[PDB]
């Protein structure tokens, strides 16, 4: 037990529920790498190195405009530029490169074998990952002020607060590893940041998943539930007032209405 | 840093939870947001 | 200084004061208020004797302020032992007549609605549900490997600091089905969004 750690084996999990998979085992430079529903292969093992660099097969994720153009592919640590295949992991599930900072890994697509890309980063359900061996959905309530959950209603398309009752199913929400939250007896509904607004901020509703910025959030330390990136801003119950039945999305203070609780 | 059981609901239970972290959690050195536990008091 | 005094009171209104060690997060020792008496785990630091109610007769327990060591002494595990509003009470008044048979069972109750609860939001959460709805509850996996991980949690947090937010070890937790989640990393809301205070291991930074 030690508080270095050198390297690590481990499986990333991003949109859909999906794994990052290099293309069906392929050891040459330049093989592609693809989301694919996830299992124990060994390509879609990922080594992470003190040196910085993420490896299946061997070989290093890497990414460069003038060679593999938007494509993120695998090539040889030996052969490749260092600034092209160092990598960083945020708490808030972005995967980039250090060195091309407006860039971001991105599923385009939320179909199995689509080619992954680096695009740009708008923080988007679509650009989250989770780092880690464990890929599957995490479900449970969210419990909020008063000791409230949220709760699914009108169908599966707004959501606020209501007393907790055991085993309800419309209280039940999965955590997938894109950072979306979704409705538990339907997979294809996220909560969702709207359009329409409440003392000028959006309202949270349910709608499909389409990968957007409006539907990817993270559970921080400080009991928010956040959107990743700068300009940032947390789930909150207007007015601390359960009966207004309204989530708004708020600038962040960390007050009683914006502090949540997974109980799972 | 006490806790009332006549006086007692949910709200003063978190409370007082609240105020427990605060004392044992240091208020500069954190790792991803979570505190370490102080060194004094 | 290290030793943390909190005072606990019953619907009886009779008040004790307990110590936790602020280096572990565990409790030490307590003192019923007005009494020539107090009460010293039998691991209790050396400094908790020098230091604490030394006005006071002190005396030293028959186990140590290990869940093991508590287990063994009350007969019972955890997963069997009722938490809730009542229980505390009834753990509470124990602890200030000095009732030496439910010690053990009455100081499992405290240390977990308390320091446990202080630790871990899925726990604090689990107790809160019993103040509102006045209900007990008896804890199953899903608090007890939360218990059982917490110092090999903050070490793998610290530890994952130096390899992009990825555990050294992996961690065996239960959700409330009983359903095993092993977490290498922080990249989970059961640690990040649970673990509210970290046991010191190592001098590392994000
Ligand atoms: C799913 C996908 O994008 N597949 C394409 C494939 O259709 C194309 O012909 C090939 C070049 O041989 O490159 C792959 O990335």
């Amino acid at each position: 037990n030690e508080c270095l750690v050198e390297t690590r084996t481990t499986r990333i999990s991003g949109r859909d529920a999906l794994c990052v998979d290099v293309a069906g085992a392929l050891t040459s430079d330049g093989s592609r790498l693809i989301l694919y529903p996830c299992g124990q292969q060994v390509n879609q093992k990922w080594t992470f190195h003190s040196d910085g660099t993420v490896r299946s097969l061997g070989k290093c994720l890497a990414t460069n405009n003038s060679k593999f153009g938007n494509l993120v592919v695998i090539y040889d640590c030996s052969k490749l530029a260092a600034e092209d295949i160092s990598w960083d992991v945020s708490v808030g599930g972005t995967i980039m490169n250090p060195n091309y900072e407006d860039l971001a890994l991105t599923s385009n697509k939320a179909t199995r074998s689509t080619n992954l890309t680096m695009e740009v980063n708008t923080y988007s359900a679509s650009q989250g990952w989770r780092v880690g061996n464990y890929v599957q959905p995490i479900i449970g309530s969210i419990v909020g002020l008063d000791d409230m959950c949220l709760e699914a209603t009108d169908g599966n398309t707004n959501m606020w607060l209501e007393e907790c009752v055991p085993n309800q199913r419309e209280q039940s929400w999965a955590l997938y590893s894109d950072g979306t939250i979704r409705v538990d007896d339907n997979r294809e509904l996220c909560v969702t940041a709207s359009s329409s607004t409440y003392d000028n901020w959006k309202v949270i509703t349910i709608l499909n998943c389409d990968g957007s910025n409006n539907q990817r959030w993270v559970f921080l330390a400080d009991g928010s539930i956040s959107t990743p990136g700068n300009q940032r801003l947390a789930m909150d119950v207007a007015r601390s007032d359960v009966d207004l039945k309204k989530i708004i999305l708020h600038r962040p203070h960390g007050d009683l209405n914006q502090q949540w609780v997974l109980f799972y | 840093a006490n806790l009332r059981l006549s006086e007692a609901n949910s709200g003063t239970y978190k409370t007082f939870i609240g105020r427990v972290r605060e004392e044992l959690g240091s208020e500069t050195y954190r790792l991803y947001g979570i505190p370490v536990l102080k060194h004094s008091l | 200084n290290r030793f943390y005094l909190l005072t606990l009171t019953s619907n009886q209104d009779e008040s004790i004061t307990l110590a936790i060690d602020v280096e572990d997060m565990v409790a030490v020792a307590y003192q019923p208020a007005g009494s020539h008496e107090s009460y010293f785990f039998l691991n209790a630091p050396q400094i908790a004797f020098h230091t604490l109610f030394t006005d006071t007769h002190q005396n030293v327990l028959n186990f140590d302020n290990t869940f093991k060591s508590l287990e063994n002494a009350a007969g019972t595990t955890r997963q069997t032992i009722v938490l809730g509003v009542d229980p505390l009470d009834f753990a509470i008044s124990n602890l200030f007549n000095a009732d030496p048979k439910l010690l053990p069972l009455s100081f499992l109750v405290i240390i977990q609605m308390v320091l446990e609860a202080s630790k871990f939001r899925f726990i604090e959460q689990s107790v809160a549900y019993s103040f509102k709805n006045e209900k007990t509850f008896l804890p199953d996996l899903a608090i007890v490997s939360l218990e059982d991980n917490w110092s090999e949690i903050s070490l793998q947090i610290q530890a994952s600091t130096s390899l992009q937010g990825l555990f050294g070890s992996v961690v065996e937790l239960y959700n409330s089905n009983n359903e095993l989640i092993e977490v290498d990393s922080i990249y989970y809301p059961i640690i990040l969004a649970n673990v509210a205070l970290q046991l010191y291991h190592c001098q590392v930074s994000t």
